[PDB]
């Protein structure tokens, strides 16, 4: 915990 | 990037309404907020994805980008509340098919203190009549002020936003002196909407902590506030 | 009465410098809180003092003198903080004989968070050169803000104090764009005040309920009533 | 919320 998600559609969508 | 450029970003950046739907029945403890979490669970999607259509914000730092939104999220969500809420008093415009009278606040405890200062806000915002344009560069305002090499580059982020609020402002035609008191009237409300925000927090932890609704993935990560 | 006279008159309810006797004590866990909270129900038998030096703040229902004063205390508090530590930077000036350092904010568990935000918020303040004059409308309009025959009244005074800021900063003779540009960033900062408040009261609440630090009848008074 | 120690400041000199 700590990249996932709010991390994963700041950078990954 | 002139003042008129970045409103004209912001409108087009502008998070299309999500929508859903009243539950069947009237409003139980747990149908309330399944519809209140469901909902922000879903804004919160969208919100990522405004707030990197934010002039310079993807040109902070990921961390920055993170704390930014793990602090206000909350408010923004709020904010976007109370603006589709500004033409219809006593009432709050969660999403189209999702009208909320401030009565309906009496089945969950304790968040009918929270639908009043966000009703309360709402009507200030309505006898200033608050304006589009204001409230887009208002809304991003929250987001850049949020700050509880980039910090230096967050600062001309945020004097960007405030330097188009000005320009909107002045746009109305109001004396010099008017805009200045305008300006004054409208950002004395952050505090109260900031303060909304606590309270909201504060309760929806209170809510998962009690089982009264599920929170987990995106909206329990915004929650706990420290994937960093 | 002339934005320059309600100034005086500001400047005139000022409270006076309050100390807490010798520091003493490398401070430890126990003495430190002792020291803030002692010295927190001091200001706060002042605070009720300057309020009422407010021009027309007396005229307001005592209901409403009550509920003002409950809700804004400690960000009025923290105000003045920020204020005595605009000249020292790394340093929280809570008195002469009390004086925080972040490292002696690392004893009490969840302090440092606090502490942090306020030398931030200071920090801010620093940087735009906060003047006295402007701390005093600010701190004021604190006050009179925290509003979450006698609303009319209200919503009077705080528009005065209001308009007595916009005038302060017409005198620092700043262009126009950059005098809109320093009242924006000067309220924005309100919102990081009513956020710090939120943590210390918590953080105090908690320290209550241990019953860490001796009962202060005041302050005890102020920190009930606020949540409830 | 009253009793009284607020009160009675705001009704003092
Ligand atoms: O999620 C919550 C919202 C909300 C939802 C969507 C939106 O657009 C704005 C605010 C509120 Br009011 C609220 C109050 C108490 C809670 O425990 C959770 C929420
Ligand atoms: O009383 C408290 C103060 C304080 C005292 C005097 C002042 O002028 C400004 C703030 C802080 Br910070 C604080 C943090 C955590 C607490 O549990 C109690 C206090």
């Amino acid at each position: 915990s700590g990249s996932h998600k709010l991390v994963q559609l700041l950078t990954t969508t | 990037l002139s003042p008129e450029q970045l409103v004209l970003t912001l409108l087009e950046a502008e998070p299309p309404h999500v929508l859903i739907s009243r539950p069947s029945a009237p409003f139980t403890e747990a149908s309330m907020m399944m519809s209140l979490t469901k909902l922000a669970d879903k804004e919160l999607v969208h919100m990522i994805s405004w707030a990197k259509k934010i002039p310079g914000f993807v040109e902070l730092s990921l961390f920055d980008q993170v704390r930014l939104l793990e602090s206000c999220w909350m408010e923004v969500l709020m904010m976007g509340l109370m603006w589709r809420s500004i033409d219809h008093p006593g009432k709050l415009i969660f999403a189209p098919d999702l009208v909320l009278d401030r009565d309906e606040g009496k089945c969950v405890e304790g968040i009918l203190e929270i639908f009043d200062m966000l009703l309360a806000t709402t009507s200030r915002f309505r006898e200033l009549k608050l304006q589009h344009k204001e409230y887009l560069c208002v809304k991003a305002m929250i987001l850049l002020n949020s700050a509880m090499d980039s910090s230096r580059k967050l600062a001309h982020l945020l004097n960007a936003v405030t330097d188009a609020l000005v320009w909107v402002i002045a746009k109305s035609g109001i004396s010099s002196q008017q805009q200045s008191m305008r300006l004054a009237n409208l950002l004395m409300l952050l505090s109260h909407v900031r303060h909304a925000s606590n309270k909201g927090m504060e309760h929806l932890l209170n809510m998962k902590c009690k089982n009264v609704v599920p929170v987990y993935d995106l909206l329990l990560e915004m929650l706990n506030a420290h994937v960093l």
